[PDB]
């Protein structure tokens, strides 16, 4: 998961 | 047999690069100190430039009362905290010095190369500094957490507690890069061996920069992670620029401000980069202002 | 001080033989994965020559529904089982490329030495290509099992889970044996460091040749295990070519094919490179057909 | 590629030093073993001079029934203990050959720097002598323990249980030390890495004239022990040369013997210099009579 | 023990 | 602590  | 020969050694790296590499010392107050000092985390710190800013890990300085610096010629001083970033687990150090400093051989145009000989300069276990010999194992690694890149160097010179915040030098004493964490997770309860992590020094480099010019480092953030042609999105954060952009969970993002969007890295990289406030283009055309990234 | 200078490196060796290294995947369907694919174990391979042959230990593929090799330049083969002998814990795998294939420099007239540099090569911990430095430890070394010798290298430079099957090449890139073990054994339940063993190359090379020719390695069979001038006989199997010779327990063995017997692995040696169904002399005079070594 | 090319190797230093490292065997009788000999420890040793004395660690030979030596060339000795010094952990053997025995190579003009490369030399597990490789990580090192000095050099050069007692040499193949001590604290429970120990040379040396000459290692002892300008007194030994002295708990003391008194470890250095039975000045003025150091 |  |  990425969170940007 | 005579010798008359030299022997083999990186004694020449190690005279550049080791007065620069400082012991770094985390004291807090305990509610069983009673008033007094003591040692909650110790590591290592580099001398970055003459003006004494020194880089080092925040996990090293957290939740410090105060901070001391030791160099090795013996001079001891008290540090002031510029600023950290937890997404890098960088921290910049401020000590005051009339006298000259020593400070880390850095060479800009210097591409550090798989199989380069390498020296982990630091404090293990506080015995005091410490010189351990590897090589540069991999680049680019994005350490043992899947996520967050951060392009890692992977090098197996020795590295242990104390070892944080020192620096990763060549033969020729260049910085390649910060000491900060060793691979100890276990397949069938075996300790891994020879397997730690230095931030690049390149990107050390900006994060500092960025730390002395501001408190903080500043980010640009949609507010929305998702997993990945193109990115799907898992997630929009309630009360987010997303949520009043009014982002709809899912959609897939082909390209976004004048740009193709395959790699989600390379997209996050872009959002970082961009001024909190600006509204850019995005391609599922929604329009959405960017905050700076909320704070950790 | 500046910098023209040249870092020490093992870059050189590193781009020689790296390509050639292959990460491999074994997998196997479980009771629970309900008809979807896992990790079962995973190593390392060496692409031996142009034709797509892969050398890899063989426990690593052992049990595997699926077996899968993955190059350094992206491609992706699935691998198809030449054969494999649990005695030399090697197997070769054959992937089909019509385009061109990286392969392991080998210099057979090349002799490893104590003290050589060594780099292993492999994929610990599935972290992607690792490369580790170490030197060649001692050579002969029969490994952790007092039984069965395999002329093992030993080796310090740093080996973990996921390297075995990967390559150990000097600094040149020329490729020095297989890393297979790691020394794990505890007294007073420490934790060894720095001691590794690889297959020999010449070995891993002629053991290779032999699965592909053969889907087995053939060895000539006695049936006698015994415990070393000359050498007894502690036991005779049961219904064996031995006992079919009708050999009797313990009998003293001075020599055997017009040669002397005083290294019982110099003995053994000589008795698998001899062809099953062969009848030869013996000294205690009794004539025996050797048959090729029972499975396992 | 072809290769006329030369492997980096460190053989030459191995060629001229592995030869003269033993391995040793502490044989003990046990209330088990019922009259047969079994091995309590086991380590290294180091071939001083063609004399057939040899140098190896206390904790190796200790409480030993019999002492064994096996040379790599395969000859096996008894060996004699011509004594040993719990003090530097060090002990002396003989072992008596009519044939040439081989030496390890002595520079004592040469001086260890940090940084350089060097190669530990043993018998770690009883696997057949070893040969791993690290750097000089640090000199003057106290070891784990506070208390003694010791001058200890640091290397990461891998060592394990059996290493004790053997050499630690240069890529010359010189003496660099006497494997000792392996850092094993935990912080957190983790395991310690590529921080081992060596008796530097140059005290090896004294301390084998001094054990050759005399039983024991002789030294002047004051009888009073005290913690740190001036140095204060802790403690006063009972019935000691001390107590004899009538000397006063406490009382701070700026020098002795026409000489100042900064550093206790200077201090104490030069007490045990000098001859037991000798009268000296001190400040604090009283005079005492040194006794030799008590046995331990 | 050896077996061959 | 230093004993001498």
């Amino acid at each position: 998961v990425y969170y940007f | 047999d005579s010798t008359d020969e030299t022997p083999a050694s990186y004694n020449l790296a190690v005279r550049r690069a080791a007065p620069a590499v400082v012991n770094v010392y985390n004291r807090g107050l305990n509610t069983n100190s009673h008033n007094q000092l003591e040692i909650r985390t110790l590591g290592s710190g580099v001398i970055m430039d003459q003006r004494g800013y020194i880089i080092t890990n925040k996990h090293v300085i957290n939740d410090a009362d105060q901070i001391i610096v030791a160099l090795q010629d013996g001079r001891v001083f008290e540090a002031l905290l510029v600023g950290s970033d937890s997404l890098t687990d960088l921290a910049v150090l401020k000590i005051n010095a009339t006298g000259g400093l020593p400070t880390i051989p850095i060479n800009a145009r210097r591409v550090p190369h798989i199989g380069d000989v390498v020296l982990a300069i630091g404090n293990p276990y506080n015995l005091g500094q410490t010189i351990t010999q590897g090589i540069i194992s991999a680049t680019g690694r994005i350490g043992l957490n899947p996520t967050g890149r951060q392009n890692f160097l992977q090098t197996d010179a020795s590295i242990n507690p104390g070892n944080s915040g020192g620096a990763l030098v060549n033969s020729l004493g260049e910085l390649m890069g910060i000491n900060t964490l060793s691979f100890d997770k276990s397949n069938d309860g075996e300790t891994p061996e020879g397997i730690g992590f230095a931030i690049p020094f390149q990107l050390a480099t900006k994060i500092m920069d960025k730390l002395i010019r501001d408190g903080r480092v500043i980010r640009g953030y949609i507010g929305i992670g998702g997993r990945e042609q193109g990115i799907v999105v898992n997630e929009v954060s309630p009360d987010g620029p997303a949520a009043n952009a009014g982002i709809q969970v899912n959609d897939l993002i082909i390209s976004v401000d004048n740009k193709p969007a395959i790699s989600a890295l390379e997209t996050m990289a872009q959002v970082a980069e961009i001024r909190p406030g600006s509204v850019i283009p995005v391609v599922v055309t929604l329009q959405v202002t960017i905050q700076e990234y909320p704070a950790t």
